[PDB]
């Protein structure tokens, strides 16, 4: 916990097979492999502290041990894949494991919805993204109101989705808290530039390759609507 | 006395009411699920609440009473001094509720002893509920409180807010309500009532139907957990998934519907 500074940032690539997402966010533009590569080796940094604690046999024994280690830190966690002992780090050291600043939610599972929509605590701000969606489910957005609804702030990533087309407006109006919004070359409808144009809780927002031209009920003709609009 | 859906020819009820007038020591009066007799029950009011007697507890529910009967009741006020439990819940006043309910409010400032009071429901009652906090500030010994059978707006939820600012009374146990017209912005909008209601025994927060806001479920819970008692709390009317009753706590119990 005494040690923050981070020292040689070469290799560590082991950890995080999608070590570029697999084709998705944080592309072309803007890498920053240096930048990527601490994130990286903080998380499995965090991992480690976790296993520690899984093998220290304190569950609660050694609480403040184990909150002032994760405090300021951030996790990484692929939906396709979720070990058993992240449930017992989460439920068997409340106040500690709500230290993370952020926690980044990669992609339905109703595995990642228990993990998430827990009484645990509501974590602070929650990074999620979605990837492979040529299609949205009822059953998925059902899931994603639990996972979104669990946070306090939220930030919300879409890219190269299809089945976000007109159904973007309904996966938003589940939970306001969103304030930091990105869309990557996913094609949207009126109706949903509508519904973005029309939330004033936005702070940041990044449009990426939408190509309609054609968008009077929307951000190109207005966009005056977003007084809270930093970024 | 304790009369229970017995089935009146809708002429007794004056006989009964004289019977009752040379019987001083009763303390219950228990007459519930009544059918639909009318008139007769405004003699029986204007035969009680009058002739001074040690009847404390009064439980004159779901019979049809009349306003007019009503109003009789506020009128003799002044009168039975100990009596501490007014009823007449379940009890629906087609019309001149809400005035008969008036007189009652600004009147009961010679009874201390009152506590556990269930209210009218009358057409429509809702505007005069800030006319209720006039009192109700005023009686830290209110253990329950019965605002039954009408729809409660967020307007109302808000108002309420401001009575469980609060003055506390330190002995508030039980609430109820049978329905609302309730939102996710109160709920939500009266949390913060429960930290001063350590002591709350139950509730039902009844409604028609709503599905519960994920925000609703994890707030609920969490709430009612830190909460001393919660024994026997109901919630029914509410659309709760195999998830969210997963993530309700071990209460004694819980009614959903």
């Amino acid at each position: 916990a005494a040690v923050y500074q981070h020292g040689c940032l070469l290799g560590l690539s082991i950890a995080k097979r999608p070590l570029w997402r697999q084709e998705s966010l944080q592309s072309v533009k803007n890498t920053t492999e240096q930048e990527i590569l601490k994130a990286i080796n903080i998380n499995s940094f965090v991992e480690c502290g976790i296993h520690l604690y899984q093998e220290s046999t304190s569950k609660s024994a050694l609480s403040q041990e184990f909150e002032a280690f994760f405090q300021g830190k951030s996790l990484y966690i692929n939906s396709g894949n979720i070990p058993d002992y992240l449930f017992d780090f989460f439920e068997h050291l409340p106040n500690c494991a709500s230290a993370l600043d952020f926690i980044k939610l990669d992609f339905i599972p109703s595995r990642a919805v228990s993990l998430f929509f827990n009484w645990k605590q509501e974590f602070r701000t929650l990074e999620v993204t979605l990837r492979d969606f040529s299609k949205l489910n009822k059953q998925d957005i059902r899931y994603l109101g639990k996972i979104f609804s669990s946070a306090t702030s939220l930030r919300l990533q879409i890219k190269r989705c299809a089945g976000v087309a007109g159904s973007l407006s309904l996966v938003l109006s589940t939970c306001k808290n969103i304030y930091s919004l990105m869309v990557e070359a996913s094609p949207l409808t009126i109706e949903d530039e509508r519904h973005i144009t029309s939330v004033t809780n936005l702070k940041t927002l990044s449009i990426h390759d939408l190509q309609n031209q054609r968008l009077p009920g929307g951000l190109t003709d207005s966009l005056g609507n977003l007084k809270n609009l930093t970024k | 006395l304790i009369m229970d859906n017995i089935k009146m020819n809708e002429e007794d009820a004056i006989k009964l009411a004289e019977g009752l007038k040379n019987l001083k020591k009763m303390c219950l009066f228990h007459l519930t699920h009544l059918s639909d007799i009318g008139e007769g029950m405004d003699y029986i009011v204007k035969s009680l609440s009058s002739e001074p007697c040690d009847l404390e507890e009064i439980q004159l529910v779901s019979c049809c009473l009349s306003a007019n009967a009503v109003k009789i009741l506020a009128q003799n006020l002044h009168n039975l001094v100990k009596l501490s439990i007014l009823d007449l819940s379940e009890n629906y006043l087609e019309k001149d509720g809400n005035e008969a309910l008036h007189e009652l409010i600004d009147r009961m400032n010679v009874l201390e002893q009152l506590t556990a009071l269930m209210l009218p429901w009358g057409c429509d009652v809702q505007g005069s509920l800030s006319s209720l906090l006039k009192h109700l500030e005023e009686v830290p010994q209110l253990v329950k409180l019965g605002l039954k059978n009408w729809r409660l707006t967020d307007t109302e939820i808000r108002i309420l807010g401001a009575f469980f600012g609060k003055n506390p009374l330190k002995n508030f146990q039980q609430l109820n309500l049978a329905g609302n017209r309730v939102s996710s912005d109160g709920w939500l909008a009266f949390m913060g009532v429960f930290e001063n209601l350590k002591q709350l025994v139950f509730f039902d927060f009844s409604t028609k139907e709503f599905l519960p806001d994920p925000a609703l479920v994890r707030k609920l819970s969490q709430v009612l957990s830190k909460l001393t008692f919660l024994q026997e709390a109901r919630l029914v009317g509410w659309q709760f998934d195999d998830d969210d009753l997963s993530v309700i706590t071990g209460a004694f119990k819980l009614v959903t519907a």
